[PDB]
C-alpha cells in the first residue's frame, strides 16, 4: 500500500548541488509530514528537516540550514530536497520518511539515496563469470570490478534466484575504483545462472551468463 | 541539543537469550522516545513509539521500557531475523535527535565454511590484471584466516577480503578473498591454491587448481 | 590514396526510398565520371546510370529512369542515388564506381550497399560463444542468430587475428531470421579469444570473449 | 540493347593450367570490351580494358584476346588468388551491358577435413532453443557428408549446412552444420556426435560429446 521511492544514486562535483526525488504513494500526501535524514558512512542517523505537503511549510535542522532545501509537488506525490555547494560531508545515504501521529514517529521509510561528491568521473564496471573448474553444492558468481561510485545491484535471473546467493561488500582498490563479487551456491535439467548488474551511475546494465561446462569428449 | 547515547555499539547474544539495548538522553525526554531497527540492505523500520508502544507487525518479544533520560528495548527471545542495528530517537525537542546505534550479533553453533576457488575468466587476461577468487560459505563465527599460495609459495600483501553481513534466516557469514596478480605474473605459475583456518575445521582446508 | 566509401546497409519498407551514399577521395572528383551498378542475388551486373559531379549532368539506364535517381555534393566529395518506391526487386548490393579514360572503363568500384526490402521489421542477433570440451590445432568459434536482415560483420580481437578464421554463408531459418557461425584455428600465453558482431541494421555490436576453460582441480 | 554471354557460369582448373573464360555479343562491340574480376568477399577489381590492355598492378598471366562479337580472357598460369567470379562488360552502346558472369574453381590435391563438434552454450539454453554445431575445416575437393546422431540415433531434416567460399591461399572449403533443437530435447539425450565422410577419409570420423 504505502510506499517512498527515492532518486537512484548521485555522483556529484564538489561544489554542485542535487535535488533527490521522494515519489509517495499509498496515502493522500497532504494528511502527513515528510521528514528526511542523513546517514554518513560510520551509520550515525541526522534528521535534516520536516515539511508539511498541505501548505509547503518547513522546520529545518540548524545543522543544513544552508545546505539542504525541501519542497513537494503536490501533484505527483512528490517531495525534493536539495543540497547546495556540496563538500565531501555531503556523501552520505539521504532517506524521506513519513510521520505518524498515534504520539509521533517516523513510520515509513525511503530505501534511501547514496550521494558521492568527488571530481573523479564515473566508470561504469567490467563484469566477469566466476566458475570453478573440476557434492551435490557447487559455486558461480560473477565478479564486478573497476567502478565508481559505489552503489552497484545485483540480481540472479532477473529476481527469480533468491536462495544461495550473497553479493559481497565493495573494496575502495588501489587505483580508486571498487569491486565486487556475487556468488550463488546451487543443488547440482541444467538450469542457467545469469548475473544481472545495474551501476545506475553510469548507465551500464550488463547481463551475464555463467557457462558451467560439464561435457566430456 | 539533547544527546541520546547508546554507549554499547556492539552486543551480541545467543538464539534463544533475553537482550537488552540501551538509551541515555542528556536530559529528561518525557518517554517521547521511539526505537527503530536497521536491517543490512539499509532498510529501516519502525519498531516502538512513545517509550513502550508496538508499532503493528512487531512481534510481541520486544518491550519498549524506561523514563526520565534512561530507555531499554529488550528482545525476550532472541531469533536470527533480529540482526540489525537498533537505534533510539526523541521528539522531545527540536531537533529530533538519535542515538548512535547498536550493532547485534546472533550467536550460534559453530559450522565450517565451504571453501570454492575460481580461477581469472579469459575474458580478463585482456585487462592486463588477473583475479583468482577464494569464497567461504556460511560459516560461524566469523573470524576465518585465508592463504594465498602460488606454486606452493605464500602470499602477501596481494590480497584484499571482504566478508557479509550476518545472514538472517541461518545466523551465518561468507567471505569473499581476492588475489589480484598481472596477466605477466598469472601465467608464470601453475597452482593456485587458498587455504581456510577457522574454528570449525579439525585442520585446514586448501582448495586449488592447476592452469593449463 | 583512391577510395569509394558506401552507406552501410539498408532494411526498406516496401514502398519506401532509400538515398545511397559514395563518399570519395584520393582524386579530385570533378575530374571522373560516376557510375552506379545493381547486383541482384544471382550475382548478375547491371548498369544503373552515371553522373557528371563537375557539371551535375545524367544518363540513366532506361530499366531504372524511375526508380533511380543521382545526385552529388561537389563539396563533401560524395555522390548519391535514390531508389523510389521500392519493391522486392530492389534488393540489391549497390556499388558506385569511378570512370577512368586510358578508352572508357570502371576503375575503382566501392565496396557495396546491401539493400533490402521488406515489411518484416528488424531484429538484432543473439550471440554465442562455441567451445568445444575435451592436437597443435583447437577450434573456437561463436554463433551468430536469429536476426534480419542479410548483412553481419564478425571480427576477431577488433581485426587482430585473420589467420584462422572462417565466418560461414548466413541461412534463412524457418522463422525468417538468419543465422550464422564464425571459427578460429590455433596453435595451443594464453591470449584471450574475442568476437566482434556488427549488426549495422539494428545498431548491435556484441564483442564476445570465448572462454577455453583449460584449468582442473 | 547489346547482351553479353558467357555460356560457361562454372569452371574449375588445376593449379598451373591455362584457363580461358568466353565472352559473346549480340553483336559487334569493336573490341569496346572490358573484364572484371570479383573475389568472394564482394569486392570487384578491373582487371582488362579494351580487349587487351593491362590495369596497373594485373599480373601478366592475364592475357585480353578477341574483336567484333568474340572475346576471351585467359589466365595462363593458375594461381590460388585467381579464386573469383571474373565478368565482361562493353562499352560500345548504352546501356553498358555486363557477361552473366563466370564463377572459376582451383583443382587441388584431396584434404581431408579437421573435424570439431561444438556443444550449446547455457546462455543460449534460456531462448528454449539448443544449437550443436560441427566444423570440417580446410577440405578439399567441397563434396562432404555430414550425419548427426543423438544417442546414436540419426537424425534427419533438423539440421542446416553452410559451406565457405573456396580459400585464395589454399584452395580449400571450411563447412558449417548446425543441427537444432528444443532445451527440452537437448536435455533428454546424452551423446551428440557428427559423422564426417570425405573422400580424403579412408574410413569416417566421429566427434562427440557426452552432455552432464
Amino acid at each position: 500500500e504505502v510506499q517512498l521511492q527515492q532518486s537512484g544514486p548521485d555522483l556529484v562535483k564538489p561544489g554542485a548541488s542535487v535535488k533527490i526525488s521522494c515519489k509517495t504513494s499509498g496515502y493522500t500526501f497532504t494528511e502527513y509530514i515528510m521528514h528526511w535524514v542523513k546517514q554518513s558512512h560510520g551509520k550515525s542517523l541526522e534528521w535534516i528537516g520536516g515539511i508539511i505537503p498541505n501548505n509547503g511549510g518547513t522546520s529545518y535542522n540548524q545543522k543544513f540550514k544552508d545546505k539542504a532545501t525541501m519542497t513537494v509537488d503536490k501533484s505527483s506525490s512528490t517531495g525534493y530536497m536539495e543540497l547546495r555547494s556540496l563538500t565531501s560531508e555531503d556523501s552520505a545515504v539521504y532517506y524521506c520518511t513519513r510521520r505518524e501521529v498515534y504520539y509521533y514517529a517516523l513510520d515509513y521509510w525511503g530505501q534511501g539515496t547514496l550521494v558521492t561528491v568527488s571530481s573523479a568521473s564515473t566508470k561504469g564496471p567490467s563484469v566477469f563469470p566466476l566458475a570453478p573448474c573440476s557434492e551435490s553444492t557447487a559455486a558461480l558468481g560473477c565478479l564486478v570490478k573497476d567502478y565508481f561510485p559505489e552503489p552497484v545491484t545485483v540480481s540472479w535471473n532477473s529476481g527469480a534466484l533468491t536462495s544461495g546467493v550473497h553479493t559481497f561488500p565493495a573494496v575502495l582498490q588501489s587505483s580508486g575504483l571498487y569491486s565486487l563479487s556475487s556468488v550463488v551456491t546451487v543443488p547440482s535439467g541444467t538450469q542457467t545462472y545469469t548475473c544481472n548488474v545495474d551501476h545506475k551511475p553510469s548507465n551500464t546494465k550488463v547481463d551475464k551468463c555463467v557457462e558451467r561446462k560439464s561435457c566430456v569428449e | 541539543d539533547i544527546q541520546m547515547t547508546q554507549t554499547t555499539s556492539s552486543l551480541s547474544a545467543s538464539l534463544g537469550d533475553r537482550v537488552t539495548i540501551t538509551c541515555s538522553a542528556s536530559q529528561g525526554i518525557n518517554n517521547y522516545l521511539n526505537w527503530y531497527q536497521q536491517k543490512p540492505d539499509g532498510t529501516v523500520k519502525l519498531l516502538i513509539y512513545y517509550t513502550s508502544s508496538l508499532h503493528s507487525g512487531v512481534p510481541s518479544r520486544f518491550s519498549g521500557s524506561g523514563s526520565g533520560t534512561d530507555y531499554s528495548l529488550t528482545i525476550s527471545n532472541l531469533e536470527p531475523e533480529d540482526i540489525a542495528t537498533y537505534y533510539c530517537q526523541q521528539y522531545s525537542n527540536l531537533p529530533y535527535t538519535f542515538g548512535g546505534g547498536t550493532k547485534l550479533e546472533i550467536k550460534r553453533t559453530v559450522a565450517a565454511p565451504s571453501v570454492f576457488i575460481f580461477p581469472p575468466s579469459d575474458c580478463q587476461l585482456k585487462s592486463g590484471t588477473a583475479s583468482v577468487v577464494c569464497l567461504l560459505n556460511n560459516f560461524y563465527p566469523r573470524e576465518a584466516k585465508v592463504q594465498w599460495k602460488v606454486d606452493n609459495a605464500l602470499q602477501s600483501g596481494n590480497s584484499q577480503e571482504s566478508v557479509t553481513e550476518q545472514d538472517s534466516k541461518d545466523s551465518t557469514y561468507s567471505l569473499s578473498s581476492t588475489l589480484t596478480l598481472s596477466k605477466a605474473d598469472y601465467e608464470k605459475h601453475k597452482v593456485y591454491a587458498c587455504e581456510v583456518t577457522h574454528q570449525g575445521l579439525s585442520s585446514p582446508v586448501t582448495k586449488s587448481f592447476n592452469r593449463g
